[PDB]
Formats: C-alpha cells, sequence, structure tokens
C-alpha cells in the first residue's frame, strides 16, 4: 500500500536499495544453509564465481535476460580455459570453438 | 610558512617579504583523487591589485 | 609471460616424470628455507 | 530453460534483482517452499543465524516512509493517528529494527542458557572458529578494524563486574588481534571484612590488582604479595578505609594457572600487622565463549549506526552492565530521534533521554563533564563533588567556578539563577548543589533553550502557557521529559 | 585419460554398530571429493564428514542408549577416530587428531569430525575395463 | 584469490623513550629489537588497487573512475 503511493522517480531509489539489500541478505543465507559443501563457497566472492552471476553489483547496472546468460556463460568458459576450474573435460577444450 | 615578514639578507634587509605555503592552499582537494595523483604546477603568474 | 614464470613459481605445482609434485617453487632455494631471516643482511644492495 | 524470446533480449532489468531471482529459486527449492513469498517471509525473516534476519516487508515499509520526508513527523502532526500506535513503532522505523532484531535485541541474556541461547542465534558454529577474528568479519561483514570497538564486553573497561564469587572478561591479545574469555574466581580465605581485593586482566598474564578497606589501621605501609612472597603492589603510608586503589603487576601462568593467594599486609610501624587475603585462580574457558552479548552489540551498533564508542555509553549509562533489553532500546531509540529531530550531537540527544553528563573519560576523549565544564578550565576545575555550592544567585559572587558555571551554559546570572528555579523551583537559594544531577538538569534546560528558539526566561513563560509550569527536572522521569 | 570422479558421495555400501550396540557410525558422508590425474600417477582428495551417533541396536539396545544419552554427558577418543581408504591395491589411514582442525564438543546425540582432506594415492588404483 | 585475505596489521603504541647510549644497543660476530618496521604500502597497494579495480566495474564506472554509458 505504502509502495503504490510513489512517483516511479521515487519508485526506482527504492527499488536500488531493496535490491541490494535484498541480495546481500539471500547471499548470506545461500552460503550457511544451501550451498552445497564440494563448492567451497566461502563468501559472497565466491558465490560469484560458483553461480556466474555479481551479487554485489549497484542496482545501476541494467542488462537483458540473454546478456546475463551470455557472460555467465563467458566466466564459465573463461575460468575453465585458465585451469581455475579443476577438471575441464580434453576432448571438450581443445574443439576448435 | 604564512607570513609577512622584512628580510634578513645583507641587502635585503629593507625588502618586504610575503609568504604562502602550497600545502595549505587546498589545490590537490579542488578535484577527485581518481583523475591522477600527479598534480604539477606549470605556470605562475601575479596580480597586484 | 605465465609460461616463464612458472619456471621459477606455479601455484597450482608441477608434474615431474608423469609424478604429481608437492612444491610450487622450482627454485631450490626458493622452496627451501619458508622462513624469514630474524636477522637481515646489513647491506646497501637490495640483490645482496 | 530460459527462453529465446525477444523479450529477453530488449528488455532491460536491473542486475541483482536477476540475482534475486536466482538465489530465491535455489533457496525456495531448498527446504520445499511454495513460492518467494515464503522464502522470505519465514526464512530469510527468522534466520537469526547469519549475518541476517532479513524482513523484507520490513524494509520495504520503513525505505518507504522514510522517503517520505518527514521521517514520520507527519504522523506526530497528526496526533490522533500517532496515538494509536506505540510510541515504540514509530521509533523501531527510525531506527533500523526489525521485528525479529526487536526481539533478539529484548530478550535478556541468560547465563544459565549461554549455551541454549548460542544455538538460536548461531548455527552449529563452534565457538572455537566462531571467536577468531577471521570469522567473525565473515560472519558479520564488519571491517576487521571495526572488531577493535568491540571490545571489552564485560561491564565495564574499567571497575568490572563480580558476582557469585567471580569475574567473566574477554582479554585481548594486542599483535594476534585474538580474544579469549577468562574466569577470575575470588574466594575469601583470611580478614577480608577489614580488607577486600580484586584482580583484573588487562591484556594476557597481566592484571590491575585492586583493593578496599573497610576499617581503617595504623599502617606505616601496605604490602600486596603473589601467594604471600612476591610483591605486587607497594603502597606507603596508611591506606584509607571507601578508597579503591589499583597497580598494575604481572601474573604469569606458573602464578595464575593454579590456585593463588593474593596477601593484602597492614604493616604496622610495630613488628607486626593485620591482613586479609582472596584465593584466585585464572583460567580460559570456552564455557563462557559465547558472547552473546557481542552478538546484540554488533546488530544494534549496525541498526542504530552508533558506532560502539557512543553506543557504550548509552546502554551502560542508563541500566544494567552486560546485558541489553527493552528498557535499554528504549533510551537508544530515544537518543536517535532526538539526534535525528535537531541539530544536535549524540550526548545531547542522550542527556535529553534523562541521562546525566558522565565524569569518566575513554577512547582519547574528554569526559561528557569535562566537555562541559572543564574544557573552559578558566584557572582550576570544577568537579561536580558536592562541596563547591558556590553561589548562583542573580546578584552573587564566587570563585572561577562560578564564571566556569556561567560560561558552561552560556548565560549570565541573572538567567544561571532562573535556571535553578528551572531545574528545581524550590531551589530559590544562593547556591549550586554541585553535583552531576543538577548540572545535567540545568543543561537540559538550556538544550531546551537551544533545541527550540527560546530565551532562558522565555523556558517558563511557555512552561505557564503550557500548563507545565513549575516543572521539576529534578524529579523528572524519562518518559515525562520526552513528553 | 579423462576421468569421472563424482565430486561427492553421500551413499552406503556397508554399515555397522559398535560391539555393545549402544552406538554407531552414524550415515554420514563424502561431502566433497577432488582429483588431479598425470600421465602414470593419481591424486583423489576426499574430504569426509564422520559422524558418530550413540544409536543402539534396534530392540533393547536402542532403548538403553536412548537412557544413556539422556540423563548423562560423554567416551570417544578422536586419536581413534579413522578414516581408512583402499584404491585398488593400496591403503592409506587418516585420523581425527591430525586431518581435523576443529574436533566436536562431547555429547550423545552426535559428533561431527570433519576432515580437511585426505590425500589419496590412485597409482595404486586398478581399472577393469576402465572401471575402478 | 591469489592475494588472499589482506592481513591484519596491527599498529604499536608502546614506546620506552630509552636514552641514546642504551639505544645503541648492537650485534657482533620489551622487543629485542628496539625499533619497529613499518607495513610496506606497496604491497598493501595490491588489495587496494584491486578493490577499487573492482569497485569500479560493481558500479559501472571505467578504469579511472569515470562514468560510462555502454551499450
Amino acid at each position: 500500500v505504502l509502495t503504490a503511493g510513489l512517483n516511479s522517480q521515487q519508485a526506482n531509489t527504492l527499488h536500488a536499495f531493496l535490491d541490494e539489500s535484498r541480495s546481500a541478505a539471500l547471499s548470506t543465507y545461500y552460503i550457511r544453509q544451501v550451498a552445497k559443501a564440494a563448492a567451497a563457497i566461502k563468501s559472497r566472492d565466491d558465490l560469484y564465481q560458483y553461480l556466474l552471476i555479481d551479487n554485489q553489483v549497484s542496482a545501476a547496472i541494467k542488462t537483458t535476460r540473454i546478456a546475463e546468460a551470455i557472460a555467465s556463460i563467458q566466466l564459465y568458459v573463461n575460468r575453465a580455459l585458465e585451469n581455475v576450474e579443476e577438471n575441464a573435460n580434453s576432448g571438450v577444450i581443445s574443439r576448435q570453438f | 610558512n604564512n607570513n609577512l615578514a622584512f628580510g634578513a639578507g645583507t641587502d635585503t634587509k629593507t625588502s618586504l617579504q610575503a609568504s604562502v605555503s602550497f600545502a595549505d592552499l587546498k589545490i590537490r582537494e579542488d578535484y577527485p583523487a581518481s583523475l591522477g595523483k600527479i598534480r604539477r604546477i606549470k605556470q605562475i603568474s601575479v596580480t597586484l591589485p | 609471460a605465465n609460461r616463464w614464470l612458472k619456471y621459477v613459481w606455479s601455484p597450482s605445482g608441477y608434474i615431474v616424470h608423469g609424478q604429481i609434485q608437492n612444491y610450487q617453487w622450482n627454485v631450490r632455494p626458493l622452496l627451501e628455507d619458508t622462513s624469514w631471516n630474524s636477522d637481515p643482511l646489513d647491506s646497501v644492495d637490495p640483490d645482496a | 530453460s530460459m527462453a529465446l524470446s525477444q523479450q529477453n533480449m530488449d528488455i532491460e532489468l536491473s542486475t541483482l534483482s536477476l540475482s534475486n531471482e536466482l538465489l530465491l529459486e535455489s533457496i525456495k527449492t531448498e527446504s520445499k517452499l511454495e513460492n518467494y513469498t515464503k522464502v522470505m517471509e519465514m526464512l530469510s525473516t527468522f534466520r537469526p543465524s547469519g549475518a541476517t534476519p532479513y524482513h523484507d516487508a520490513y524494509e520495504n515499509v520503513r525505505e518507504v516512509i522514510q522517503l517520505q520526508d518527514p521521517g514520520l513527523e507527519q504522523l506526530n502532526a497528526s496526533p490522533a493517528i500517532a496515538g494509536l500506535m506505540h510510541q515504540a513503532s514509530l521509533l523501531g522505523i527510525n531506527a533500523s529494527i526489525s521485528p525479529e532484531l526487536f526481539n533478539i535485541l529484548t530478550e535478556e541474556i541468560t547465563e544459565g542458557n549461554a549455551e541454549e541461547l548460542y544455538k538460536k542465534n548461531f548455527g552449529n558454529i563452534e565457538p572455537a572458529s566462531l571467536a577468531m577474528p577471521e570469522y567473525l568479519k565473515r560472519y558479520y561483514n564488519l571491517s576487521d578494524e571495526e572488531l577493535s570497538q568491540f571490545i571489552g564486553k564485560a561491564s565495564n573497561f574499567g571497575q568490572q563486574e563480580y558476582s557469585n564469587n567471580q569475574l567473566i572478561t574477554p582479554v585481548v591479545n594486542s599483535s594476534d588481534g585474538t580474544v579469549k574469555v577468562y574466569r577470575i574466581t575470588r574466594e575469601y580465605t583470611t580478614n577480608a571484612y577489614q580488607m577486600d581485593v580484586e584482580l583484573f586482566p588487562f591484556g594476557g598474564e597481566n592484571y590491575r590488582l585492586d583493593y578496599k578497606f573497610k576499617n581503617f589501621y595504623n599502617a606505616s605501609y601496605l604490602s600486596i604479595k603473589l601467594n604471600d612472597k612476591r610483591e605486587l603492589v607497594r603502597t606507603e603510608g596508611a591506606p584509607q578505609v571507601n578508597i579503591e586503589y589499583s597497580a598494575n603487576i604481572t601474573l604469569n601462568t606458573a602464578d595464575i594457572s593454579q590456585p593463588f593467594e593474593i596477601g593484602l599486609t597492614r604493616v604496622l610501624p610495630s613488628g607486626s600487622w593485620a591482613y586479609a587475603a582472596a584465593k584466585f585462580t585464572v583460567e580460559e574457558y570456552n564455557q563462557y565463549s559465547f558472547l552473546l552479548k557481542l552478538n546484540k552489540a554488533i546488530r544494534l551498533s549496525r541498526a542504530t549506526e552508533l558506532s560502539p564508542t557512543i553506543l557504550e555509553g548509552i546502554v551502560r549509562s542508563v541500566n544494567l552492565q552486560l546485558d541489553i533489553n527493552t528498557d535499554v532500546l528504549g533510551k537508544v531509540f530515544l537518543t536517535k530521534y532526538y539526534m535525528q529531530r535537531y541539530a544536535i550531537h549524540a550526548e545531547t540527544a542522550l542527556i535529553l533521554c534523562n541521562a546525566p553528563i558522565s565524569q569518566r573519560s575513554y577512547d582519547n576523549q574528554p569526559s561528557q563533564f569535562d566537555r562541559l565544564f572543564n574544557t573552559p578550565l578558566l584557572n582550576g576545575q570544577y568537579f561536580s563533588t558536592g562541596d563547591e555550592e558556590i553561589d548562583l544567585n542573580s546578584g552573587s559572587t564566587g570563585d572561577w567556578r562560578k564564571t566556569i558555571l556561567k560560561r558552561a551554559f552560556n548565560i549570565d546570572d541573572v538567567s544561571l539563577f532562573r535556571l535553578l528555579k528551572i531545574t528545581d523551583h524550590d531551589n530559590k537559594d544562593g547556591k549550586i548543589k554541585n553535583n552531576l544531577k543538577n548540572l545535567s538538569n540545568l543543561y537540559i534546560g538550556k538544550l531546551l533553550a537551544d533545541i527550540h528558539q527560546l530565551t532562558i526566561d522565555e523556558l517558563d513563560l511557555l512552561l505557564i502557557a503550557v500548563g507545565e509550569g513549575k516543572t521539576n527536572l529534578s524529579a523528572i522521569s524519562d518518559k515525562q521529559l520526552a513528553t | 585419460e579423462d576421468y569421472e570422479i563424482p565430486s561427492s558421495v553421500s551413499s552406503r555400501k556397508d554399515y555397522g554398530w559398535g560391539d555393545y550396540y549402544l552406538s554407531m557410525v552414524y550415515n554420514g558422508d563424502i561431502p566433497t571429493i577432488n582429483y588431479k590425474a598425470a600421465s602414470s600417477d593419481l591424486k583423489i582428495y576426499i574430504s569426509p564428514k564422520l559422524r558418530i551417533i550413540h544409536n543402539g541396536y534396534e530392540g533393547q539396545k536402542r532403548n538403553q542408549c536412548n537412557l544413556m544419552n539422556k540423563y548423562g554427558k560423554l567416551a570417544i577418543s578422536p586419536a581413534k577416530v579413522q578414516i581408512i581408504v583402499k584404491a585398488g591395491g593400496k591403503e592409506q589411514t587418516f585420523t581425527a587428531d591430525k586431518d581435523v582442525s576443529i574436533q566436536p564438543s562431547p555429547s550423545f546425540d552426535e559428533m561431527n569430525y570433519q576432515f580437511n582432506a585426505l590425500e589419496i594415492d590412485g597409482s595404486g588404483l586398478n581399472f577393469i575395463n576402465n572401471s575402478a | 584469490h591469489l592475494l588472499g585475505d589482506k592481513p591484519y596489521l596491527p599498529l604499536s603504541t608502546t614506546w620506552s623513550d630509552p636514552r641514546l647510549d642504551r639505544a645503541a644497543d648492537i650485534t657482533t660476530q620489551t622487543l629485542t629489537d628496539l625499533f619497529l618496521p613499518q607495513i610496506n604500502e606497496v604491497m598493501m597497494n595490491y588489495w587496494q588497487t584491486l578493490a577499487q579495480r573492482v569497485y569500479n566495474l560493481r558500479h559501472n564506472l571505467s578504469i579511472d573512475g569515470q562514468p560510462l554509458y555502454l551499450p
């Protein structure tokens, strides 16, 4: 009810605030309660590296669902190629792509 | 380093000196740090109304 | 540049004769002696 | 499963919101919840085990109502509605305290439940790791520098607590950065009734050895000794009754890991002596490493944006030390209200909560008392010790301390006298009673004059106009003062 | 040589109860598995959780535990808490007092010895039709 | 990742104000070492540097902190 009374110019600052606060909260929960042990996530920085998405960005950054699907994959690939990831498949890495 | 005084030379005792510390002008603070750290004087001109 | 640094140090380790090694430092004197000297060398050359 | 539709390409979304969708789905999936609404209302809202029990609806309300510039003054502007809510609701909005955090803060810490509450507020985290700064900065998302402010979680930093014949306090390793909790036990063995003793750590093996007399003996000197052999404290002359004395001594693990006694020998001019002693032991205990009190200090500080350097004074000055409850929060919320409502210092806001101006100095800063009365050290100092009953009437005189009082309240003698009447309308006499209570109340009448455009004479004209005439600050409750 | 080794295992092949049936090893897990392969070498890292429960044998023995556990406090010697690993033809033994950084508080409901990483020599691992 | 956590480096506030003849404590053929080291900002700057670079990516700024509006 209260949210409903805002101008879009204000709703936008509301969202920026809520989105940044919420993510910190959800991120922390994830790390402590639902993250898997095998992925040794200790902080939000690792959470980024695992889920391939940055949860510490400001709300000012805009994107698209596809732009995030690309990028999140590119990160995955880059870490595979740089041997950050432990065991990428030998027959896949050699592919021309 | 921000004062007025007469000189203490041998031919400057009757000269009037004024001084200013660059550190107290706070020039650096006029622009954000992110623009660069090396901030050096190019030229100085003097106006004496 | 990466490859050449690995001749001195590889955080991921090295393989020798197919064996997985237990060290990162490939320069014997850097691998050995993992403590700081308590007494610095009294010199002017940082290389000494 | 993402569709390659046009709408996933040409619609700009914020980042974070996409991340929140991902985490909410992962979170909803775990624990099998029906919707994101459950993830938020149940799981995130009531999960104290982690950095925070995040309440989304609370923040949704709080942020928008704060976007509404009045800061809830618009509700106060309309008493018929403001009066439908406990003042706490309004205060609980101006401070970032969600209902779950409120309940956490308001529950009192019961030592018999130190483990029981630990398991409520923390998951299965052994204190062994929880207690380390490496873990703490992570658990709480604090700067490692802030962890140094969160030090001394004891009843005091100076004269600490004692109960059931012991002391429970943290001791800091100054170069390691770690802190461990120790229990110092004190049993009486000799004539403690003539003279007492207390031992407080201040670093590892570093102790403040305090003593006190109940009965005067004409000692030529006093010698306090470890196991009656190693001198710890040397005091010359006959020591006095009801005077607290102290010294910094060293007691190593060889001296403190086993039970030991500290002798208190009052050596007379004759070869005889009178003595008192207590048996002490100092041990490190996992049994006390719960620091639930810290969990609160951290959460409260971030909800209030009151760094420990201001906050400890706020909570310790208004209630029993080593705990937090509803009453404490009341003062915290009220302090913030005034700080938020007027362009004033947080200490000013505390005083307006019917708090005294403290004589204690700390953290490389002057005591509150000194800030008001000795900063203007007019060739001597004012002490509020009941002695300097300076004549403060209009046509009155005194030494520089009178001048200090004039200066302290920035008013002349006529107004200074009136200000005494403002505090106490029965104090029509020619004096200051010279204690913190009335000085603090003089300061309050002045503060009411600083927060509103009033002169001292006007403070009374208004009270009369309102019907608050002849209010004694010397007898005003904090509730009445806020009112 | 691509090696497909799961990154986590939580299933059992076998299990059992203690001598007096007043306890058993709790159905625990190997929450993390990592590895490095090389021509003619292999290292597998097992980072197990050994959970002990004072769960007695079903029947009067479980009931004795229920009382043993509810009416007192824990005993278990961490030096003898251990994991035995056999890769093909080679064996290694690890203990909780060496390979666990924090020992669990004594209790009877559950103790969990969380191991850091056991380094396993996989060069002795014998494959049949590429299965080992 | 390579740097790991920034270390905590507490500063000492203790000094004995020793006399010079005593201060001249030497080696041959309550700290043992009367004087203390400084922080080594060159190394500390690696965290400060990365922190800013990351900050900028997170806040949509360019390499020097300037705003940018990329498509």
